[PDB]
């Protein structure tokens, strides 16, 4: 088919640019790490009556302390989800702790390789690269809250604030103007909502957005759809008082 | 026939920004394709224009202008000007059958 | 580091067809005229010696070989591919039968056995498919005297006589006249070289011709000289004079 | 012609395959070695390219022992050369438990042979594109090999590879003409010092850096030993003694 | 536990003239204590027949392993296994796992379809094979029964005669065990009817 | 062509090596800017650490393998964490076995073997990574640079990415000076950070993009990082 | 070896295969389910053209996956076999290992594991089949349907509708049904079933097979008799909205 | 499937391109050889040059002695040559073991034979291009020549030749035979068979040879010799001694 | 390596198909006809043997029949060798079955494993399927006397009268007129040799170029016997049709 080994002048694999192109197309994450938490946010998008839009959501659980959002192809993303979930849960039962957002990030890239026909190196025993990249958030005892941006072509960026998604180019300026560094977790969701408005071509409502935060009292916590609504209610009525 | 073969590199959005497709004539049209087809002939009372519309499932335009073309020749060989329901029928019968097959992986 | 092919190397192209099994084929047809008659009272079968060279022994040089006892087989194509499938049809007619029911496998079950190692080669890619057609001539206890062609894809169908190789068709004409069952085994090898005459012209022996019956015994063919206990093998193949013989024998 | 020049797994009608065409091309395209059978041993140098104040002496020496008593020089690319070798000791340190006995120079030739031959079976193995000069002294006799890509070898009496392998091939002819075989193995590192000189005019873009090792049953015992100090010395002085430039 | 005596088991086959007869007892017990009456441990493919005395489990495993063989046989070849064939077959089985445990004493008995000649075999747990063409015996009472089949037995007996033999030598060899009670069975085999006979006997 | 010989990683062309070794070997160009130097008796690493954004955090240039070694890279990331883990395990296993350290020497020829291997190999790839690696062993004190095709050279001193020819021109004219002080960490050190900032013509150079990392006689594996490396310049 | 790829990425970030495995799902037979708020009806085509099928030995499209679970598809029968078996084997696994009756989300994430596998690994193709999936939670009165693509995403949907023309009723279908008020009786969201499978069956009434599902394993399949007596009955409410 | 002759698998016409072209040009390798049965010898006559004076001919071998008594002669090229040297001397080395019996000409070809037509099947190997031929004096059968050639065919001769000058070798032999009524010539002792080999190798090929530009191998019961430098002028001179 | 050397046909196509499939149904239309005709006192079986000659026997007459059972035996459409492994393991599936429960395979279970294994070629492997297409005839006591056929593709569907085979189309058109819904044998053997007269070029309908097979009750013969019909029982039956014409 197409080379698994055939570099680009440069030196850059085919098959590392293109899992770069699955990744632009998904509904957009976005991730600000604060000082009382990480805010997860993603767009779900879709609002249909043939369709039950607040059973599908796109912010998943890896542990107590662990989530990520993701955007591009969903089908990846459980492949990646089944290695994570199965590494972390052995080194809790060996040294009794949490994992380290990075560590984790390494495990899953180093399988992340295999695509092809085999090496002598490595047996590879897949036929792509992951077409999904992820915002992988939590918090550990000895860093704090943290948030992290994993590529599936091997490189993973600690970041203190970061978007990806299709509508990311936009969404990354905002993040910056946003951002300073007395930011909180209460004003941080709240902003995640302009930015999610702002970008819409819709109503923001919450089947089409999910909200989640971090607080090291309960870990990892989905903000719930009773909340989230009452947040947009919130939100609807002070912007639209501003004009 | 189809467009998928050619490039989208030769159609140039934007001097060609109308891609437009081919959709099936519906019940309207077949008595409409048909109305205009059966002006042109000499025929029985029997035939129902109506009933044979009913029966064809969502057939192509020119199914109907092969049925008129049919059924004078099951007229022109029985030596006869005058083209009854049931040749119209047969002729319905056997296009339909071709353009419905496509077993076990249309029909599964 | 090392091979990865397990990808299949005979594959179905735009008509249904195989096209290892159709390239394989014009080799068989091209290969030395081959034969095999059913006597009633025997079974005959004649393929061409050759020579390689006059300083070359024939002897080593394989064109009939005996399959499992009161068996033989002939082909026609490509040498090397016969060869191989000789040895690996030897090999389980041997271990699996010849304790197990205690005796060579039935004609019809060895044509079988046959067709499964070539049908293998053809469905399984690192490999090519075997490139011959066989006529498997026989002797079984429990079906008399048959006859047995074998293609290269594995397809086998049942004959009373056959031709293979160049100049098929013309080579059955004769045979098809000439013999009509409940003939003496002699008759059969008679009629088979005038077959033959007229199949090859150029020169013509019976030093380039080898003769194998199934259709006889000897005390030396059951492979003792004391008191019976079984029938034991009924293959003999013919030396060439015993052929000059019955080319002298009108 | 074609599928012969990606694979080796087939044969070419030249009776010889257009991949293996490339892999001698790449032996020719390194540096300068050489391989002296003398009247008791073998001596090797090689010429070793100054490019650069920011490489240092006698850690990039292309010379490799393998075993005891056999000492291995190349021309090519460098990663190939090393990993030949590896393989190489591996059967080495492998001959030496099961036979009680150290691995032979004709023994070492078979062992390099059949790996190269394997990968010239395969193209799903991609062959060595260096040339290997060897040997040393054995239980039966003194030895010089010389290992090419094809997996064709054999021994010989002096041996060159390389860029300069032409002007070392006439350079050496000269004095082992002279010479009932390259006479001692003393005598043998100053003849060397001038078959690498010569060697050099080929270059003429590096500076070198002489390297010289033997082997020798005479003034060595068995043993693959550098030559460096006092006998290096008098080495470089006799080569520009006689030749002049 | 006993290894293969818990219901026990003996078996008799004679020879008539182009004929044959084999018998069988039909005790099923836990130990000496008997439980049933019936066991049945004889089962034909095509004319060939087939007893298998000792443990239940293992005449099972031969029983379902000879149904496997001569099923495909019988299919492919057209042709359903004949007495002479079947003692090979028996054989060759053995001998592919005797380094497994067995703990049978298979018995064939069965009039030839190709040469015609009534025709018995006996078989051991290793797969020794016993040619004879008067009685073979085995199981348990074996020892008993070779002393009682040699002296009793009577050559070239047609069906009715052939019957009061091979009753009269299974009912007397039986009575000195309560191994071999719980009911017995007698058939006598013609390939032109096969009459099965049950014996009134002992109990304990 | 280019596409006749580019598919898989098996075939030799007539240019002596195949074309994907040589986009390999350009790679490392692209990465991080990382000089090496030695005197006698210490050995010093300087790289250059690069981000993406302001709100992105740094990437490691340096990985420490061992409290009397690590290595930087240049290129290709991936490849640099799958080679780090195999030193690694190389460096435990002669631990466990030998009670050895490791030489740097030693590790390269290891290493070397490793690149042929899966250059033979047609699914696998050269690692598109060059890489310093540096120690203190009973040899004394080594740079030595690595190639992801196989080749392993020892040095006084060199460069790989940004400019490499560049630092090279630098270190070649203070090189008898600065490599005969020897019992002096300091000096050495801030010849190195004098260096890597005239590589430069398209960057600049500040405190926490620089990392120094020096391994030596008397010095066990020690980064200084942040702040820490303002007193070198 | 055949490990290596058989799946390679395009260059719009899709990929090839999964685009070709939609395509022979909508030359196919047509599947769906609507939903009550007391049942979940699943409609199944039967479309025998040719009278020459003894059909009590012509394959269903609807198995069991558990006693409150069934699985429906569009799609070549063949593929469709080797994913029903996983399915079935994985019900059983929970239910022996968990001691606990199976849950609804967790066999949908298994339906759409075994798929998603074949997409990324190499020497293997994805499945030519697209599913629903719906049964109710164990002690569970409310009505589950999930839908599955041979990519090997999955979603839950009010209704949906696959296979050839899902166009044409899905645009239907979301005319008939609100979630605010869906229907509360059997017999009218039976009725609308009918309806919608009708309009692209063509002719049909024993054609079209009905299996509503109601809480906890009561698992009905409605009959001809039935069916032909609900197209009547359309038949005059088509002469009552005129 | 990939082609016909990029990977071995059948040609448009039942061919295979692979053997033949293995048959030709691993002749022309600048070699040439005969051999000729003896009464109580075999001879085998086969050229053999070095280019230099600097390749020590010794170690230049192309008649092997696979075991003590059996020789191996191998047309084409040093890398193939070896590949069969290796399987024939292991071969020959395991049916010593195994059978109790010293290795037969006519078994050892037999094997190779079937051997290289697998290797000939293969889409990942290549049929060997040698041509290789079998000598020893069996105790099974007197002397002995069995040759086989590169297809996976085989035959037995009693008097072979290969290389183009194969029609004079043979004519000179054929006539030769058909007058004397035998196909091996009576003499015992192994100096008048190799004088005998000579006469005719001298008249087909057209010239004379030095003793470094030929080899000369000699089978005889339970041995298989070489003869050195001196020993092959010997026999030219001896001849000559006639004239 | 293999990427380069080979190809990849076990892909699907831009309309939803596979390549090699679709293809292996072509090579069944033009192989020789078998016929299934179901009744409901018995299961009247007929095949086409296309080309017959008195060179060959004609006296095997288990051709294209094959019993693979004494309860379910197929006729064959296509290949002979295609045919000899499905039909080995087949008869090994229902052994497995039969040692389990001590109760004979439906025939619905050992159609869906075949179908399984055929599926399974075109699925992984990159191997190529088979190419031949089976007609079951067959037992249940849930189902009566069953008729199926399955295809390469794994596609398996319910009959009472099917074809497979070249001139399908012509003996199908007759067939679905005269078909009675509940029938005796007798009658079923009537209808069969009219169809296949009709469905045979010019006058060629010959009992030796056909194989018969009938399934019945019987009352001398247990309860599903098949009855493989050998030449002369086809001479009977032509001649009370009358149909040999």
């Amino acid at each position: 088919d197409r080379g698994v080994s055939t570099f680009s002048p440069e030196g850059r694999l085919f098959q590392v640019e293109y899992s770069l192109e699955a990744i632009k197309l998904g509904s957009t994450a976005i991730g600000i790490a604060t000082k009382e938490g990480v805010v997860l946010g993603v767009e779900k998008r879709a609002t249909s009556p043939l369709l039950e839009s607040d059973s599908i959501e796109k912010i998943v659980e890896i542990d107590r302390h662990i989530g990520c959002a993701m955007s591009g192809l969903t089908a990846d993303a459980r492949s990646m989800i089944e290695h994570a979930r199965t590494a972390a849960v052995t080194h809790n039962l060996y040294y009794d702790e949490d994992i380290n957002v990075e560590s984790l990030t390494q495990s899953v890239c180093d399988l992340a390789l295999r695509f092809g026909e085999g090496a002598s190196g490595e047996e590879r025993l897949m036929s792509r690269p992951f077409g999904v990249a992820l915002l992988i958030a939590g918090h550990d005892a000895d860093d704090g809250y943290q948030l992290f941006h994993a590529e599936p072509s091997g490189t993973f960026y600690r970041y203190n604030a970061k978007a990806i998604g299709s509508g990311s180019e936009g969404a990354q300026a905002e993040l910056l103007n946003e951002w300073h560094s007395s930011l909180t977790l209460k004003e941080a969701e709240l902003l995640v909502l302009k930015i999610l408005k702002q970008v819409m071509e819709e109503k923001l409502d919450e089947n089409n957005a999910q909200l989640s935060c971090i607080t090291k009292q309960d870990g990892f916590k989905i903000y719930d759809n009773e909340k989230t609504a009452e947040l947009i209610k919130e939100l609807k009525e002070k912007e639209a008082a501003e004009s | 026939n189809k467009i998928e073969t050619l490039d989208p590199a030769l159609i140039r959005p934007g001097r060609i920004d109308r891609k437009i497709l081919f959709e099936n004539p519906d019940l309207s049209t077949k008595k409409k394709i048909l109305g205009i087809h059966t002006s042109k002939m000499n025929l029985s009372e029997d035939v129902n224009l109506e009933t044979l519309v009913t029966t064809k499932d969502d057939l192509s335009g020119a199914d109907i202008q092969a049925m008129c073309t049919e059924a004078g020749l099951l007229a022109l060989r029985e030596r006869r000007m005058q083209v009854t329901a049931e040749d119209f029928k047969q002729a319905k019968e056997r296009v339909m059958k071709n353009k419905v097959e496509e077993n076990l992986e249309g029909l599964y | 580091m090392t091979d990865r092919y397990s990808f299949s190397l005979t594959t179905f192209s735009p008509s249904g067809k195989l096209g290892q099994i159709d390239y394989a084929l014009t080799a068989v047809k091209q290969g030395v005229t081959s034969l095999g008659i059913k006597a009633t009272n025997g079974v005959v079968i004649a393929t061409e010696k050759k020579s390689s060279s006059p300083l070359a022994m024939s002897e080593t040089l394989s064109k009939v070989s005996l399959l499992t006892p009161d068996i033989g087989a002939v082909y026609s194509g490509m040498g090397p591919d016969y060869r191989v499938l000789v040895d690996k049809s030897r090999k389980v007619a041997h271990t699996s039968y010849k304790r197990i029911y205690g005796e060579y496998p039935p004609t019809k079950l060895l044509v079988s056995e046959v067709a499964k190692i070539m049908q293998e080669a053809t469905q399984s890619g690192g490999v090519r498919p075997f490139g011959v057609s066989l006529l498997i001539a026989g002797h079984d206890e429990f079906n008399g005297f048959s006859l047995y062609q074998v293609d290269p894809s594995g397809s086998y169908f049942p004959w009373k006589a056959t031709a293979i190789g160049k100049g098929s068709v013309a080579a059955k004409t004769f045979l098809e006249k000439r013999w009509n069952d409940e003939l003496e085994l002699e008759d059969a090898i008679h009629i088979a070289l005038l077959t033959l005459k007229e199949s090859v012209e150029g020169e013509f022996n019976g030093d380039t011709i080898e003769l194998a019956i199934i259709g006889d015994e000897n005390p030396d063919l059951l492979g003792y000289t004391g008191i019976p206990t079984d029938k034991g093998p009924r293959f003999r193949k013919l030396t060439s004079q015993e052929i000059n013989d019955r080319l002298e024998a009108l | 012609g074609t599928g012969y020049d990606l694979s080796n797994s087939v044969f070419s009608p030249d009776g010889r395959n257009f991949q293996v065409e490339y892999a001698v091309k790449a032996v020719e395209n390194g540096t300068t070695s050489i391989g002296i059978k003398c009247n008791d041993g073998v001596v090797f140098a090689v010429e070793k390219l100054i490019t650069s104040k920011l490489l240092v002496p006698q850690k990039n020496v292309k010379i490799q022992v393998v075993d005891r008593h056999i000492g291995c020089v190349y021309s090519g690319l460098i990663p190939d050369g090393r990993h030949l070798v590896n393989r190489g000791r591996e059967e080495a340190a492998s001959f030496k438990k099961l036979y009680k006995t150290p691995i032979p120079i004709p023994a070492f030739a078979d062992r390099l042979g059949q790996y190269v031959q394997a990968h010239t079976l395969y193209n799903s193995v991609r062959p060595f594109g260096v040339s290997t000069i060897f040997g040393g002294v054995d239980k039966n006799g003194a030895h010089l090999y010389m290992l090419e890509p094809s997996g064709s070898y054999w021994g010989y009496k002096g041996a060159a590879t390389g860029k300069g392998r032409q002007s070392a091939k006439a350079e050496l002819e000269k004095l082992v003409d002279h010479h009932p075989e390259g006479l001692s193995a003393r005598e043998a590192v100053k003849q060397a010092a001038k078959i690498i000189y010569l060697a050099h005019e080929d270059n003429k873009e590096k500076d070198f850096e002489l390297e010289i090792s033997w082997c020798s049953l005479s003034e060595t015992n068995g043993l693959h030993k550098f030559v460096k100090g006092d006998l290096l010395q008098e080495a470089i002085d006799f080569a520009q003694k006689e030749i002049n430039g | 536990s006993d290894p293969s005596s818990i219901n026990g088991g003996i078996v008799v086959a004679m020879t008539g003239k182009d004929c044959v007869a084999i018998a069988c007892d039909l005790r099923l017990g836990s130990q000496s204590l008997g439980v049933s009456n019936k066991f049945e441990k004889i089962f034909h493919y095509g004319h060939v027949f087939l007893g298998i005395t000792g443990l239940a489990t293992d005449v099972t495993t031969l029983n379902e392993m000879f149904r496997y063989k001569t099923n495909l046989y019988k299919l492919k070849e057209e042709r359903a296994i004949e007495p002479e064939t079947f003692t090979q077959l028996v054989s060759s089985s053995l001998y592919e796992r005797r380094f497994g445990p067995y703990f049978v004493g298979p018995v064939v008995a069965g009039i030839n379809s190709k040469s015609g000649k009534p025709f018995i075999a006996g078989f051991d747990l290793i797969g020794c094979i016993d040619e004879a063409k008067d009685f073979i015996v085995s199981g348990t009472a074996s020892d008993q029964l070779f002393g009682m089949c040699e002296s009793l037995y009577e050559p070239n007996l047609e069906p009715e005669d052939l019957f009061e033999t091979i009753s009269q030598a299974l009912l007397n060899a039986a009575d000195r065990d309560a191994l071999s009670g719980w009911g017995a069975v007698v058939y006598i085999i013609k390939k032109d009817e096969v009459v099965k006979r049950y014996l009134k006997m002992r109990q304990d | 062509f280019r596409n006749n010989y580019d598919g898989d990683t098996v075939t030799f062309s007539p240019t002596g090596r195949l074309f994907q070794v040589e986009y390999a070997l350009e790679a490392i160009k692209q990465g991080s800017v990382t000089v090496g130097l030695r005197s006698n008796t210490h050995a010093v690493l300087v790289a250059l650490k690069r981000n993406a954004d302001e709100l992105s955090s740094y990437q490691k240039k340096i990985i420490k393998c061992d409290e009397h070694m690590g290595l930087s890279l240049a290129g290709l990331a991936p490849d640099a964490r799958v080679l780090s883990n195999y030193l690694r395990q190389q460096c435990n296993y002669s631990s466990l076995v030998f009670n050895r350290k490791l030489a740097v020497e030693r590790a390269g020829h290891l290493l070397c073997d490793k690149a042929q291997k899966n250059t033979q190999s047609y699914g696998g790839r050269p690692y598109g990574v060059g890489l310093l690696i540096i120690g203190y062993d009973k040899s004394g004190a080594h740079l030595l640079e690595f190639q992801p095709s196989g080749n392993v050279t020892e040095l006084y001193g060199t460069a790989i990415g940004a400019r490499s020819q560049g630092a090279k021109t630098y270190l070649e004219r203070t090189l008898d000076t600065f490599i005969k002080i020897d019992g002096n960490p300091d000096e050495l050190i801030k010849a190195g950070v004098e260096a890597i900032s005239q590589s430069l013509r398209d960057e600049s150079l500040t405190v926490d993009n620089l990392s120094i990392a020096i391994v030596g006689k008397d010095t066990p594996f020690t980064i200084y990082d942040g702040e820490a490396v303002a007193k070198y310049i | 070896g055949y490990d290596r790829a058989l799946s390679i990425f395009s260059p719009d970030g899709h990929i090839f295969q999964v685009e070709y495995a939609l395509e022979a799902v909508k030359r196919g037979t047509c599947a769906v389910g609507v939903k009550g708020k007391n049942c979940v009806v699943l409609g199944c085509e039967r479309r025998s053209t040719l009278k020459l099928q003894d059909t009590r030995i012509t394959p269903s499209k609807v198995s069991k996956i558990d006693s409150h679970v069934v699985l429906s598809f569009s799609g070549l029968n063949a593929d469709s076999r080797i994913l029903i078996e996983k399915a079935r084997v994985e019900a059983q696994s929970h239910r022996l290992t968990l001691e606990d009756p199976v849950t609804v989300e967790y066999l949908t994430r298994y339906v759409a594991g075994v798929q998603q596998r074949y997409t990324q690994s190499g020497g293997v193709r994805p499945f030519g089949v697209s599913t629903l999936i719906a049964g109710f939670d164990p002690r569970d009165d409310e009505p589950k349907l999930y839908q599955t693509e041979p990519s090997g995403i999955y979603s839950s949907w009010s209704a949906q509708t696959i296979g050839r023309n899902s166009k044409t009723v899905r645009e239907f279908l979301e005319k008939n049904y609100d979630r605010k008020e869906p229907p509360a009786t059997v017999e009218e969201c039976v009725k609308l079933t009918v309806r919608s499978l009708l309009e692209v069956v063509q002719t049909g009434a024993k054609n079209i097979e009905i299996t509503v599902v109601k809480p906890d394993s009561d698992i009905v399949a409605l009959s001809s008799e039935e069916i032909n007596q609900y197209v009547t009955q359309i038949e005059q409410e088509k002469q009552e909205q005129q | 499937a990939g082609y016909d002759r990029h990977i071995t698998i059948f040609s448009p016409e039942g061919r295979l391109y692979q053997v033949e072209y293995a048959f030709k040009a691993t002749n022309q390798t600048n070699i040439n050889s005969l051999a000729v049965r003896g009464k109580d010898c075999t001879v085998v006559i086969s050229q053999k040059k070095v280019p230099d004076k600097l390749l020590d001919p010794t170690t230049v071998s192309y008649i092997f002695c696979i075991s003590r008594t059996i020789g191996m002669v191998v047309n084409g090229p040093i890398p193939d040559a070896r590949n069969a040297a290796l399987r024939a001397k292991a071969e020959a080395a395991e049916f010593r073991y195994k059978y109790g019996y010293d290795m037969p000409c006519d078994v050892l070809a037999k094997r190779m034979a079937n051997l290289s037509q697998i290797y000939t099947q293969r889409a990942y190997m290549r049929p060997l291009g040698v041509i290789l031929t079998f000598v020893s004096v069996d105790e099974e059968l007197g002397p002995s020549i069995y040759k086989t050639d590169p297809a996976g065919y085989y035959v037995g001769y009693k008097a072979t030749a290969t290389g183009p000058k194969q029609q004079e070798i043979t004519t000179n032999l054929e006539n030769h035979f058909k007058k004397s009524k035998i196909d091996h010539i009576n003499e015992e002792s192994w100096e008048k068979v190799v004088e005998f080999a000579i006469t005719h190798m001298i008249d087909a090929l057209g010239t004379e040879f030095s003793k470094n530009d030929l080899e000369v191998g000699v089978a005889t019961k339970d041995k298989f010799f070489t003869l050195s430098a001196e020993n092959i002028e010997e026999r030219l001179v001896a001849i000559a001694e006639q004239d | 390596g293999s990427r380069r050397y080979d190809s990849r046909t076990t892909i699907f196509s831009p309309e939803g198909r596979l390549y090699q499939v679709e293809y292996a149904l072509e090579s069944i239309s033009h192989a020789g006809t078998a016929i299934g005709i179901m009744a409901s006192d018995g299961i009247v079986l007929a095949a086409e043997r296309k080309v017959t000659s008195t060179l060959l026997e004609q006296d095997t007459s288990t051709e294209k029949l094959y019993k693979l059972n004494d309860k379910i035996a197929v006729a064959v459409a296509g290949l002979t060798a295609d045919a000899e492994i499905l039909i080995n393991t087949a008869r090994i599936h229902a052994q497995n079955y039969l040692k389990t429960y001590n109760e004979d395979i439906p025939v619905e279970i050992l159609v869906r494993r075949l179908s399984d294994i055929k599926q399974g070629y075109t699925q992984h492997g990159g191997l190529r399927p088979f190419g031949v297409s089976f007609i079951y005839a067959g037992y249940d006591d849930r189902y009566g006397y069953q008729l199926y056929t399955s295809n390469p593709s794994g596609n398996y569907t319910g009959w009472k009268a099917i074809s497979v085979g070249a001139n399908t189309s012509a003996a199908q058109t007759l067939l679905q007129m005269d078909y009675k819904d509940d029938m005796k044998v007798d009658d079923a053997i009537e209808l069969a040799l009219k169809t296949l007269s009709k469905t045979t070029d010019s006058s060629a309908l010959t009992y030796d170029r056909l194989e018969f097979a009938t399934i019945r009750k019987g009352a001398n013969d247990g309860e599903v016997y098949q009855k493989i019909f050998k030449p002369q029982e086809i001479k009977d039956i032509l001649v009370k049709t009358g149909i040999t014409k």
